[PDB]
């Protein structure tokens, strides 16, 4: 349905999937880390003058079973693939996450996906150069946006940009 | 509805019930055959669990 956009947060443990979701949902941020099992949210928003609902599934970066992960990925319409700019290993992990999304969505030509480099407020701790992350997004044919769940930088942008991709795909079918 | 309990024991009991439903949904969905109705029910159960866990705190 064009009235409901199903977004999945994907990425390694501790990158800020939940922090981005909760900043977008409720305008809150806390530094306390609680690893996620699986959480979900729904919000009414206005996208380009149109009243829509966004559903967000916030996945575990430390997930136990591949079958559980695959069930979540299969149900999504678009994906925020998140890494922390302060953790190179979280950036390299995004390749395998994307592979898993592609495999579960086997017969879809192009999957709505945005690459999100979170924790932009910790520039002094950056381990992932902007050029490296952007070049990877270009190789995947997707956009790269840097966010901070703490300062709100680009948080609304990533959710709304992905919704626009989901909309464009939905209007092509 | 499911968010109506006000005791820690009652909220925990509703969490245990929703997690049971969630596990049963995953068992059904792990066959890999598309089922948008069951996927929608799974997201709803997760929304309820998320709401319950916030009430629990
Ligand atoms: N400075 C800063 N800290 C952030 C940012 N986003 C998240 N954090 C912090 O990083 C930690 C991990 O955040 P969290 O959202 O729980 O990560 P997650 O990806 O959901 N982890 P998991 O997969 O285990 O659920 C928390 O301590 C959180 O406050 C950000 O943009 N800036
Ligand atoms: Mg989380």
């Amino acid at each position: 349905s064009l009235a409901l956009h199903k977004v999945i947060m994907v990425g390694s443990g501790g990158v800020g999937k939940s922090a981005l979701t909760l900043q977008f949902m409720y305008d809150e941020f806390v530094e306390d880390y609680e690893p996620t099992k699986a959480d979900s949210y729904r919000k009414k928003v206005v996208l380009d003058g149109e009243e829509v609902q966004i559903d967000i599934l916030d996945t575990a970066g430390l997930e136990d079973y591949a079958a559980i992960r695959d069930n979540y990925f299969r149900s999504g319409e678009g994906f925020l693939l998140v890494f922390s700019i302060t953790e190179h290993e979280s950036f390299t992990a995004t390749a395998e996450f994307r592979e898993q999304i592609l495999r579960v969505k086997a017969e879809e030509d192009k999957i709505p996906l945005l690459v999100v480099g979170n924790k932009s407020d910790l520039e002094e701790r950056r381990q992932v150069p902007v050029e490296e992350a952007r070049s990877k997004a270009e190789e995947w044919g997707v956009q790269y946006v840097e966010t901070s769940a703490k300062t709100r930088a680009n948080v609304d942008k990533v959710f709304f940009d992905l919704m626009r991709e989901i909309r464009t795909k939905k209007m092509s079918e | 509805g499911p968010l109506g309990s006000e005791t820690q024991a009652g909220i925990k009991e509703e969490i245990r019930r929703q997690e049971f439903l969630l596990n049963s949904l995953h068992r059904d969905l792990q066959g890999g055959i598309k089922d948008l109705s069951k996927e929608s029910r799974m997201w709803e159960v997760l929304r309820i669990l998320t709401a319950l866990r916030r009430k629990l705190r």
